[PDB]
């Protein structure tokens, strides 16, 4: 079953132009990552991730995503905060395994691997499972909006990842493999 | 599209942008601090520009909003700390003016030497040279000669400077909607707001005097007990009931009184404590003391330190290959990096700097979840107060004894105890009334009470009446003494030292109170308590989100600063000093000078 081509690719997507990659048609066995890939989180919040090889799936969906240290937590049921509430939601009954890793070797640079871009600011809330790419210039006040200077605000900012960050500032790359038994 | 949200989107910006370049401003510090080149310090510049102008132009964005309408509590602190005319309320001129005369004066001060009478192939400098004069020698004539002069090149020359310095300092202090500079500086304690929490800017005098009364008896005492001693040294050189010269004090300007351990020790027959031959004879490096302070922090329940602090922190000094200058220092460049920077050799002080810098970086460490603005001290006290408690925890016998590096058979006995004391005392009990002075002086000046032609006549007058210090030689109004000072020559505050002492003496025996300590506060340890150290984290990690009165009551319980355990912690040593000078003069007068 395809999962070289995303669990070992070569470049990942930023937080607001998350991949929604397809797989189907095979097996779901990943062993293979278990020895490839030293997982340090692992979270099934649905059925046994041992009993995950007795059914198979059809319409996973998956995501790639390059966020910081201390945001993993965010990406839950049922949370709150920018992240959760301006880039990517989850849904109350998902069903699926979160799995996270650190890739500080190969997405670092020391002038600033500046590559990455998140959302900050939105007059609105989002919806589970939506993808937003707009880039239209941001209105803070009652004036009419023309480009940046003033309130108006640019809704996207970037990351400065270095090698020499700490843990919390480090990035874990998820990839969000969101396969619902039901729908499968 | 009320104006709260706008203000909370503009620090929102705010906050991303200043968290990136102060990083690059702390790292290119660093760098530069590590090695010597040219083109790093061209980098220093480059950066340190940068960064200056990134604040200077977000600082006017932030004007839009006035600040009567704000029902926070929160980003309010952040928009007065932004919100404050840096150096733009002066013209160009005043500027340029200003920063004239403050490199000036900074330079005048850092190039400062002195050449011997009637040798002019020799010139020593102010340090080293002077420094070693008043430090290690026990002549007479040379010390005065040498306070007589480096004051009267130094002062005759710098005042003329200083007076515009002041004028155009107050200029500025009255352009920001101030009373004076000294109201400047006194604006730092002041928390206005929340009720039951007030504390205006004139009350720290009054609590300043009102606190300084009490302990006048204690050092009435002590300072009676060094006269009498001094007369073995100087035997034909000291009044009988005048004041002290400030001329044998072993300072250039007696800041503290250190240097008169072996010319006043109580019992000179038994040697003091020092733990040199067992440390060398189990080969210690720099990794074992850094260890040995990281399992005495955990001991308490505190946090380790990072996986990174290990491998990009240098402990010993490189040798020539590199150059670098030697002053511990523990820095906080953000995002998760923590570093200390100390050249290390097997020594008692260098192992008690590694526990005063490794308090630092947890005091760091601490608040690291508080937005950019709010990541520092309550207030210019807690931070070396904090550091220093560890080190009076961790210098006690009973500490060593404890953790193998003693014999475990080591009787401790009654009399190092008052040489141990005596030796606390002479660097800490001393240095109060020099600060009171100084501060009494200069917010007088500022405020403008004595007048131009009658400086010397209040200044010496309260050397004899709170230091006990009496000129050796008559001055005129040609002398500037006073500028002679690192902290008085460049721009800076001299009342963080009180409240230091204040405070790291209430936070010992808040501690060793809820850590079931028996006996004297001066045998106590910190350790093995999960009680002291959930009391201090719950200080550590506020930061500066919340008034500085409630985070103290959260350790002390009281929301004033208190003196009381500042004499808890000399009751021996007060009870010695009462019996030894029974038959002795009390006090000092005005009447003997040298000179007449
Ligand atoms: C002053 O303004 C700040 C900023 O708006 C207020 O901070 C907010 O405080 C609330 C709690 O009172 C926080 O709520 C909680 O957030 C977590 C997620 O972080 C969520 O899981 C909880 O269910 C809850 O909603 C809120 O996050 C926090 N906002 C920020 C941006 O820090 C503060 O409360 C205001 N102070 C007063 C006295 O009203
Ligand atoms: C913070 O510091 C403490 C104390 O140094 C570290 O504790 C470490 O805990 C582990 C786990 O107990 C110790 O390893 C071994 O544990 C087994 C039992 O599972 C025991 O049989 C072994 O004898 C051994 O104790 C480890 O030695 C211990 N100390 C050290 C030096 O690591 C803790 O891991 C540190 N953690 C952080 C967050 O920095
Ligand atoms: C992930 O992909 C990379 C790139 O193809 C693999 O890297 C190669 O690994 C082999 C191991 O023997 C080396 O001989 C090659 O030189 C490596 N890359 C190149 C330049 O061809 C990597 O092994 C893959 N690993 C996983 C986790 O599937
Ligand atoms: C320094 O801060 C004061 C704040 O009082 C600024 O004062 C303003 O002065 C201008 C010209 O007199 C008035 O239009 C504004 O309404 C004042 N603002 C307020 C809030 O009183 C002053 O301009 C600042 N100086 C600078 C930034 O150079
Ligand atoms: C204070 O801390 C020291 C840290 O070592 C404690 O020492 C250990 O105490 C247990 C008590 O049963 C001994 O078995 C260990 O051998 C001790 N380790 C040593 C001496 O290195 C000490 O007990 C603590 N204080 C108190 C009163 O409990
Ligand atoms: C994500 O989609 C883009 C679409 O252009 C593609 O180029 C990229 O390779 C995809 N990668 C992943 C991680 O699925
Ligand atoms: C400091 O200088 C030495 C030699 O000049 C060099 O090897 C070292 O890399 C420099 N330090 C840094 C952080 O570049
Ligand atoms: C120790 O205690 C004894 C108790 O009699 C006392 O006489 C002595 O002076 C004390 N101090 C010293 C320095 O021995
Ligand atoms: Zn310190």
């Amino acid at each position: 079953c395809p999962f070289h081509e995303v669990f070992n690719a070569t470049r990942f997507a930023s937080v607001y132009a998350w991949n929604r990659t397809r797989i189907s048609n095979c097996v779901a066995d990943y062993s293979v990552l278990y020895n490839f890939a030293p997982f340090f989180a692992f979270k099934c919040y649905g059925v046994s991730p041992t009993k995950l090889n007795d059914l198979c799936f059809t319409n996973v969906y998956a995501d790639s995503f390059v966020i910081k240290g201390n945001e993993v937590s965010q990406i839950a049921p049922g949370q709150t905060g920018n992240i959760a509430d301006y880039n990517y939601k989850l849904p109350d009954d998902f069903t699926g395994c979160v799995i996270a890793w650190n890739s500080n070797k190969l997405d670092s640079k020391h002038s600033g691997n500046y590559d990455y871009w998140y959302r900050s600011f939105r007059k609105s809330k989002l919806k589970p499972f939506e993808r937003d790419i707009s880039t239209e210039i941001y209105q803070a006040g009652n004036k009419p909006c023309k480009g940046k200077g003033p309130n108006c605000y640019f809704p996207l900012q970037s990351y400065g990842f270095r090698p020499t960050y700490g843990v919390g500032h480090q990035p874990y790359r998820v990839v969000v493999l969101s396969f619902e038994l039901l729908h499968a | 599209s009320t104006i709260e949200e706008q203000a909370k989107t503009f620090l929102d910006k705010f906050n991303h942008e200043a968290e990136d370049l102060f990083y690059q401003s702390s790292l290119a510090s660093w760098n530069y601090n590590t090695n010597i080149t040219e083109e790093n310090v061209q980098n220093m510049n480059n950066a340190g520009d940068k960064w200056s102008a990134f604040l200077k132009e977000q600082s006017t964005l932030a004007q839009m909003y006035p600040l009567q309408e704000i029902q926070n509590l929160t980003v309010k602190l952040q928009l007065q700390a932004l919100q404050q005319n840096g150096s733009s309320v002066l013209s160009e001129d005043k500027s340029k003016r200003l920063n004239t005369i403050l490199n000036t004066m900074s330079t005048i001060y850092s190039t400062g030497k002195v050449c011997n009478p009637d040798n002019p192939q020799e010139c020593l400098l102010l340090e080293p040279g002077l420094n070693e004069i008043m430090a290690n020698s026990l002549d007479y004539n040379e010390r005065l000669w040498a306070w007589e002069s480096w004051r009267s090149e130094v002062g005759k020359q710098l005042r003329p400077l200083y007076e515009e310095y002041v004028v155009l300092k107050n200029e500025m202090a009255r352009a920001n909607h101030y009373e004076d500079y000294g109201d400047y500086w006194r604006g730092d304690y002041e928390v206005n707001g929340v009720d039951g929490y007030d504390y205006s800017r004139g009350q720290l005098i009054e609590d300043v005097e009102h606190t300084f009364e009490e302990i006048k008896p204690l050092y009435e005492h002590l300072h009676a007990y060094v006269r009498a001693k001094l007369m073995n040294a100087y035997p034909s050189y000291i009044s009988p009931i005048g004041c002290l010269p400030a001329h044998l004090l072993g300072d250039m300007w007696g800041r503290f009184w250190t240097n008169l351990y072996s010319l006043t020790v109580p019992f000179g027959q038994k040697p003091n404590i020092d733990v040199t031959d067992a440390m060398v004879d189990q080969a210690w490096d720099a990794q074992r003391i850094f260890k040995e302070a990281e399992k005495f922090f955990v001991s308490v329940g505190l946090p380790n330190m990072t996986q990174g602090f290990w491998e990009n922190s240098m402990l010993t000094d490189p040798g020539n290959v590199q150059k670098a200058v030697c002053h511990p220092t523990a820095w906080d460049l953000g995002k998760g990096d923590f570093r200390i920077l100390m050249c290390t050799k097997v020594t008692m002080d260098d192992f008690l700097t590694a526990h005063h810098e490794m308090g630092h970086i947890q005091y760091d460490m601490a608040y690291a979840a508080q937005p950019f603005l709010l990541r520092n001290g309550a207030n210019e006290g807690f931070h070396e107060a904090v550091g220093e408690i560890m080190s009076l925890s961790a210098a006690t016998p009973k500490h060593l004894k404890s953790i193998g590096l003693l014999s475990p058979d080591f009787q401790e006995d009654n009399e190092t105890e008052i040489n141990f004391l005596l030796k606390q005392a002479l660097t800490i009990v001393g240095t109060l009334p020099f600060t009171y002075m100084l501060e009494k002086w200069r917010w007088m000046v500022f405020k403008g009470e004595i007048p131009k032609d009658q400086w010397m006549k209040k200044w010496w007058e309260m050397k004899r009446e709170i230091v006990g210090v009496v000129e050796p030689v008559p001055h005129d109004e040609t002398y500037c003494d006073p500028a002679s000072l690192f902290h008085v020559s460049n721009d800076y505050s001299f009342i963080r030292y009180y409240t230091r002492t204040l405070y790291q003496f209430q936070f010992q025996e808040a501690l060793c109170q809820a850590a079931k300590h028996e006996g004297p506060l001066h045998k106590c340890d910190i350790s093995n308590s999960t009680e002291a150290g959930q009391k201090l984290f719950n200080m550590l990690r506020l930061g500066k989100s919340e008034p500085w009165t409630l985070a103290l009551e959260n350790v002390v319980g009281a929301k004033n600063m208190n003196v009381r355990p500042l004499l808890n912690y000399f009751e021996p040593l007060f009870t010695w000093l009462k019996d030894q000078n029974k038959n002795s003069f009390v006090g000092w007068s005005t009447d003997w000078s040298p000179y007449a």
